RNA sequence: UGGUUCUAUUUUCUAGGACUGAUUAAUAGGGACGGUCGGGGGCAUCAGUAUUCAAUUGUCAGAGGUGAAAUUCUUGGAUUUAUUGAAGACUAACUACUGCGAAAGCAUUUGCCAAGGACGUUUUCAUUAAUCAAGAACGACCAUAAACUAUGCCGACUAGGGAUCGGGUGGUGUUUUUUUAAUGACCCACUCGGCACCUUACGAGAACUGGGGGGAGUAUGGUCGCAAGGCUGAAACUUAAAGGAA
């Protein structure tokens, strides 16, 4: 599997069964921003980076607010004019959820993105 | 020199190993003797787990030690030596003292 | 599968017990490498009796560089070797009885593995192509 | 390894020159080491008592076998008993919701040959990795059985609980014991890995080949079949003997 598949498939299924934390290994930048931008739109609380010096550990702690996470496992290119068209085709609903991508600005929500304007290849969502 | 068979049905139990070993000793006679032993393993006191097994390599090891004085015991004896030796039931209290150590 | 390895700490210095020098453990490590010990023996004969930890930290780098910078380099990597070697121990007990049907399927695997790691080698060509484990 | 020449006391010490230059170290993977572990395999060896057969006694009329019998053996002594030999198998009880093996499978001892796993590791290499269509390995003589009542909700999934097998650490009591080597057994806690068992919480879990259409019945002016009569002999013959029936 992935490295960003499986954290966020701790992240999801210990919430499931209602833990107050997960810890996910190994951790990477990606991991970092991804549970940046979903803390950003708060669905998890604090996080901590426990450095080992081998690839690092991520203890989040999250409360109820998050349903699902994911990732799209192509990375296809969006444009700033799809935005709209890839949020309804794969959100929940039409002001329900993000869809986190990698731009040129670094990882950032499809909003955040689109309010600076700027495309870039998909990530995964969050809602 | 035979037991009877209700005897060693008598001896074996399930939860436990029997170590049977078995020497073909020449004593201080020309007479050859096959010579037979078994052994049982038991629980100590204060064993709360049901089984005493032993680990095979402890069966080896009990073997070996009860082939070695065995085959001591005799080649030291002659016919009626053994004899004497084994109406008292004393090789037995050698195996025993010898293998407590296992 | 199990979980049994080695837990390397988290510090990177000499542990500050270890008043011996940093040159002195690579003249034992040649030392040693010259009398004819794989890489894998020096590191645990000097771990357990010349008390460094590992080499990579107390000395400047990993001890397969040091042979290499001190030239005793190998002829084949030591995993290679091993394997090959008990590739042909188990030949031999083939040619010897020819009724272990059980060493000749262990004689797949290990030849088997012969192929991954040889492919692997051979790709980052420490070892030449046209290398075929005769 | 070779060669040139510079300083002060017959031999002391000296200076120079020609044959490397990015990270970790995955509760990913491999390899080494260590004490081990197992009914894993191969070869050799050893033993056991049954069975079958044979030899020798002892004694005499039956012995098998069956629901009863029978084929069979037997006064040229069967069966039973005792001593001994030979053969081919097999490894009883110990034997377990235990162990090992990739599966089929594997149970006597001892030795050799290689192998394997788990654990321990402040050893080594450094991405060498995961899945499977294809393909490969294992699976003229004496003649043989397999299934046959069964079960359960699946995975990418949380925690446990008791018991057990292999390793390790710690404790500090009893069995052990001593100046010959090392080495146990049990109790307890922790921990890793297994074969199972008893529970829990939470998830879309979608996108050796050939097949008609439910279960239980009912009817049939259709089609294809099979089937009745009536004493036999005995019909062209009112017909014998004998038999049947009552």
């Amino acid at each position: 599997s992935s490295v960003l598949a499986d954290a966020l498939n701790a992240i999801n299924n210990a919430e499931k069964t209602g833990k107050r934390q997960v810890l996910l290994r190994p951790s990477s930048k990606v991991i970092i921003k991804f549970l940046q931008v979903m803390q950003k739109h708060g669905y998890i609380g604090e996080f901590e980076y426990i450095d080992d010096h081998r690839s690092g550990k991520i203890v989040v702690q999250l409360n109820g607010r998050l349903n699902k996470c994911g990732v799209i496992s192509p990375r296809f290119n969006v444009k700033i004019g799809d935005i709209e068209k890839w949020t309804a085709n794969l959100l929940p609903a039409r002001q329900f959820g993000y869809v986190i991508l990698t731009t040129s600005a670094g990882i950032m929500d499809h909003e955040e993105a689109r309010r600076k304007h700027v495309s870039g290849k998909i990530l995964g969502f969050v809602y | 020199m035979d037991f009877t068979t209700d005897k060693l049905r008598s001896m074996v139990r399930k939860w436990q190993t029997l170590i049977e070993a078995n020497v073909t000793v020449k004593t201080s006679d020309d007479y050859v003797l096959r010579i037979f032993a078994i052994a049982f393993t038991r629980k100590q006191a204060n064993q709360v787990k049901r089984h005493s097994y032993a680990q095979s390599s402890h069966i080896r090891a009990i073997r070996k030690v009860i082939s070695e004085i065995l085959t001591k015991e005799v080649q030291g004896s002659t016919l009626a030596q053994l004899t004497s030796k084994l109406i008292p039931e004393v090789i037995n209290k050698e195996i025993e003292n010898a293998t407590k150590d296992i | 599968k199990g979980i049994s390895s080695s837990a390397i700490p988290y510090s990177r210095n000499a542990p500050a017990w270890f008043k011996l020098s940093s040159e002195s453990v690579i003249e034992q490590i040649v030392k040693y490498a010259r009398k004819g010990l794989t890489p894998s023996q020096i590191g645990v004969l000097l771990r357990d009796a010349h008390g460094v930890t590992q080499a990579r930290v107390i000395t400047g780098n990993k001890i397969m560089r040091i042979l290499k910078s001190n030239g005793l380099a190998p002829e084949i990597p030591e995993d290679l070797y091993y394997l090959i070697k008990k590739a042909v121990s188990v030949r031999k007990h083939l040619e010897r009885n020819r009724k272990d049907k059980d060493a000749k399927f262990r004689l797949i695997l290990i030849e088997s593995r012969i192929h991954r790691l040889a492919r692997y080698y051979r790709t980052v060509a420490v070892l030449p192509p046209n290398w075929k484990y005769e």
